[PDB]
RNA sequence: CGAGCUGGAGAUACGCUUUGACUCGGGGAUGUCCGAAUGGGGAAACCCACCUCGUAAGAGGUAUCCGCAAGGAUGGGAACUCAGGGAACUGAAACAUCUCAGUACCUGAAGGAGAAGAAAGAGAAUUCGAUUCCGUUAGUAGCGGCGAGCGAACCCGGAUCAGCCCAAUCAAGCCGAAGUGGCUGGAAAGCUACACCUCAGAAGGUGAGAGUCCUGUAGGCGAACGAGAGGUCGUUGUUCGUGAAACGAUGACUGAAUCCGCGCGGACCACCGCGCAAGGCUAAAUACUCCCAGUGACCGAUAGCGCAUAGUACCGUGAGGGAAAGGUGAAAAGAACCCCGGGAGGGGAGUGAAAGAGAACCUGAAACCGUGGACUUACAAGCAGUCAUGGCACCUUAUGCGUGUUAUGGCGUGCCUAUUGAAGCAUGAGCCGGCGACUUAGACCUGACGUGCGAGCUUAAGUUGAAAAACGGAGGCGGAGC
RNA sequence: GUAGGGGAGCGUUCAGUCCGCGGAGAAGCCAUACCGGAAGGAGUGGUGGAGCCGACUGAAGUGCGGAUGCCGGCAUGAGU
């Protein structure tokens, strides 16, 4: 039931996840997300084979202490990496209902605390950003908290090249991470915010 | 500025039971895993084999895989569901998305009522239970 | 060994201009440029000096002591100045030599 | 990601290495040996407590009767005597009393004979 | 493009630069000898000829194979493609089938891609309708000393989507907003006080940590002119290892029809049904990665490629094998001059924030060698310690408890491995440092814990967005057993 | 209490996030009579000359005396 801030003030709408936000599940979430961003890069000649080296050495017996194959194996400096790392993906598909319960339960999080909406920002005017900062002030955004701005509106976002403060974000292509990432959410666009199915 | 590691993206714990630590073979100064001989660095002593009862045991039967019918229990229709319409469709959403195979009707549920079913197949007392309370079992010509 | 590329073998000035050594020692000191080594980011300006001893062995009657020479610097001096203080550069155009472009700060000369 | 052992091992080693002090040669300058010396070291350490207890009561009993017999008794007897007198019940410090206070020790001596025969 | 340039080289000399060098783009001209190498010989880079054009110097031709002729071919390519030829170890706890495999290797041909392709098809609906690739179906059908083990296709989802023809914007590059003072310092981009820019607070550099100093970045501009048939025998392929075993294929013998025609639909027949073989070319989605750019819960010098660069040194007759190696300082300001020495080396002086950075130059552990000091040691039998006490010394977490050292006493059979049993005259090991071993994957099976839904529960491939993730039900698991 | 099973934790790197720290001086090194039930942690001083602790969570080429182990350095035999 959050009161709008720009050009209206409905709010109330939106059932929020019971009981009251659950890290566990927000954890189950975030994690999954990163796993997906986690790229696969394993520089490692794990293979006693992938390394450069001959294949027959000295003499199995009678050379006086030894017993060796090639000079390319786990046990030889410069040999190969036993159980080393090879490329992969660590990407799995987290059940959909959780990705749902995800941000949902994350919005709550933000509502129960420092939530914030906005219907259009004629308060901007061009790119400037200067004035975008302007609004922020009388908008409560001192410049002491990480702000995430979800909303379409090409020209609006164009105002946010300022650090620590805000972090821009298109077509409600939000994300449990970012939101939970920065402090206050500027949910903005009542787009993804009110009306589904 | 006092001191406070803050709660949030960092205050987001696991779940407990959520995920236990792995197992690196070395529990106390005293690990030298696997039996204590006759087994290691390989893999073939499997778990099956063909002499350990497998073989020796008699059989030739004969596999067929004819037709497998979609058992649509009686209580599925009666009890609840106001003749939401069997036909050869709705039943899907009603819940019996088997596709590919036929559709048999069997007598499990029991409450009595009038309902006309269009199963692709049905049993004796299957039919002899429907009409016997209203409704018509309908098999393909 | 990378070397003076971080910038772009581009000396924001000429080996003749005057400049103020902002930063480092010799801050504000000024002098005419003499050597403009773009690649290495070396600048020889009458400002900073040094007294070096010439290694002149069997150099036809040695008598080598300690010369006074200028020791080059980097981007530790801000090219050209007119308000008497360091100054960026921006408002160009052309002269009766439209065959060229100038530069300038708050003001407009160089 | 790679994960050296760096600094993690030097330290583990210095720990032991520094436990060995007046450990003779190698035993106090070489890891392996120094360390190894400390296993046998375990054996002695632990078992020596459960044991100096054994050693000390021995020092006590030895003196308690080189005074006991200094009058005409002897530990064996003497002890059962003070015993015969629930009254008496030191045993602990008894030796010392017999080593420092002869004035006293005599007392207890004769006290027993006077509860003996 | 505008002050510099005169390659790495760290040097001197000579010089060259707005009648704009240099450098960057983009076309030309030169391009000895060898190498397919091709004038002929040849043990590569050499040795010898000839004809023609000619001032001689010097120019050019002189190879084989296809074609009148132009013109094409020979060679070389990391991997990918097809083709001709095609292992064994190994498994099956032995082994001959079978497995490993048509993999490895050899060879031929080719391109940037190939291969395949427009139906005598697959399928059981009188359906689909070239080929190829991903998902699934399914580890189902089936093959199998019916052992080990091997393993389809249709349907359905998705990438992409054509059939046509014969014969009778990326590179050069240019423009590009916004700060000062004071303080700490050897030096500030740090602190502090006020100020500015922000479609450019990506990033690197500057004497330490940079939005506003430099290079850049968002955004804008941006070129002459530069890119984009049947059969029989022998065999074989597909799950097809002879089996009832079809069809495809071909070495050997044979040898047909043609619409009231021909092939097939797993021996075979009729009936029913799908398709028309013996000519051809064909985008696209597919593969790989020498080369390039970007990125990385990748490495960061025993790591990472073998190479912080070297396939070099070095080893081999040869095929071949094959190293290690990083770090002055912010900047050379790299040490003038004096002392000892032939020198090497060092001590002063001087530079520098620092030489408690000096060029056998960041840190500088350990083994190992040594100097000085403290407490000890020349009747003693010792795994080398440990407990106890006394002596001596010292007392920055420490004079009241201790720290160090030591004398005498008691007690006391290294460690690991392998073992019924180890001090063991049983194994291993000179000492230290660093490297060094139960992992990774499969929509696989099975269980514990936890989360979300819940009698229902899920997506895979791909799709579109991505400093984000939604879409995508083909399909799978519960749901009836025997 | 050996093989084995079960439980709770220490530490190392890398990553996300929080609080920060640093040229009047980081990491690493070196010394120490403190702290914790252990793995281990801290304080102080010296060295050092630039990056770095603590906390929550995530991923690991994650922990060594043995392998006639591997590479390197230095010892013994011996001034023989
Ligand atoms: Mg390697
Ligand atoms: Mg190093
Ligand atoms: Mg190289
Ligand atoms: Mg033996
Ligand atoms: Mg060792």
């Amino acid at each position: 039931a959050q009161i709008n801030v720009i050009g209206q003030n409905g709010g109330r709408t939106i059932e929020l996840p019971l009981p009251e936000v659950n890290s566990g599940v927000l954890h189950e979430v975030v994690t999954w997300q990163l796993a997906s961003r986690r790229r696969g890069t394993a520089s490692t000649r794990t293979r006693a084979q992938v390394s450069k080296t001959g294949r027959k050495m000295y003499g199995q017996k009678g050379t006086g202490n030894a017993r060796h194959g090639d000079r390319s194996v786990p046990t030889f400096v410069g040999g190969g990496v036993a159980f080393g790392p090879k490329p992969r993906s660590y990407d799995y598909t987290l059940p959909r209902q959780v990705r749902q319960l995800g941000l949902a339960m994350a919005i709550a999080s933000r509502q129960e605390g420092g939530k914030l909406v906005a219907v259009d920002g004629f308060d901007i005017a061009d790119a400037k950003t200067k004035n975008f900062i302007s609004w922020a002030k009388q908008n409560g955004l001192d410049g002491t908290e990480k702000v995430l701005l979800v909303t379409d509106d090409e020209n609006t976002r164009r105002a946010a090249r300022n650090v620590s403060w805000v972090s821009v974000l298109p077509v409600a292509g939000v994300n449990v991470y970012d939101i939970l990432r920065h402090d206050r959410l500027v949910i903005d666009a009542a787009a993804l915010e009110i009306v589904e199915e | 500025h006092d001191l406070k590691p803050t709660p949030g993206s960092r205050k987001d714990r696991k779940r407990v039971g959520r995920g236990p630590g792995g197992t690196d073979k070395t529990a106390g100064r005293g690990h030298k895993g696997q039996k204590s001989r006759s087994g290691a660095g390989k893999g073939a002593f499997f778990e099956g084999g063909r002499s350990r009862l497998i073989a020796r045991l008699p059989k030739r039967g004969f596999n067929n895989v004819g037709t497998t019918y979609e058992v649509v229990k009686l209580s599925q229709l009666q009890d609840l569901e106001d003749t939401t319409f069997d036909r050869d469709t709705l039943e899907a959403y009603r819940l019996v998305r088997r596709k590919n195979r036929p559709v048999k009707l069997l007598a499990s549920g029991e409450i009595s009522r009038a309902v006309t079913v269009h199963v692709d197949a049905a049993s004796a007392a299957a039919i002899k239970a429907v009409e016997a309370a209203g409704g018509r079992v309908v098999l393909p010509e | 060994p990378s070397a003076g590329s971080h910038h772009n073998d581009k000396l924001h000035f000429k080996k003749g201009d005057t400049v103020i050594v902002l930063s480092g020692k010799h801050k504000g000191q000024t002098g005419k440029v003499l050597l403009a080594l773009p690649r290495d980011q070396k600048v020889v300006v009458e400002g900073v000096n040094v007294i070096t001893k010439n290694v002149k062995p069997s150099m036809t009657n040695p008598q080598g002591g300690q010369e006074q020479r200028e020791l080059a610097l980097h981007a530790s001096k801000v090219a050209l100045v007119d308000p008497e203080t360091g100054k960026a550069t921006r408002v160009r155009k052309q002269i009766v030599d439209g065959k060229k472009v100038r530069v300038a700060v708050a003001s407009g000369k160089t | 990601p790679r994960a050296k052992t760096g600094i993690v091992r030097r330290r583990r080693h210095k720990k032991v290495l520094k436990r060995a002090k007046g450990f003779w040669g190698s035993r106090s300058k070489q890891y392996r040996n120094a360390f190894q010396t400390l296993l046998n070291a375990a054996t002695y350490e632990y078992r020596d407590r459960r044991n100096k207890k054994r050693d000390f009561r021995r020092l006590w009993i030895q003196r308690i009767n080189a005074g006991a017999r200094l009058h005409g008794m002897n530990y064996s007897t003497f002890i059962n005597g003070l015993k015969r007198a629930n009254i008496d019940l030191n045993r602990k410090v008894l030796a010392d009393i017999a080593a420092r206070e002869p004035e006293a020790f005599k007392a207890l001596v004769d006290a027993s004979r006077n509860a003996r025969q």
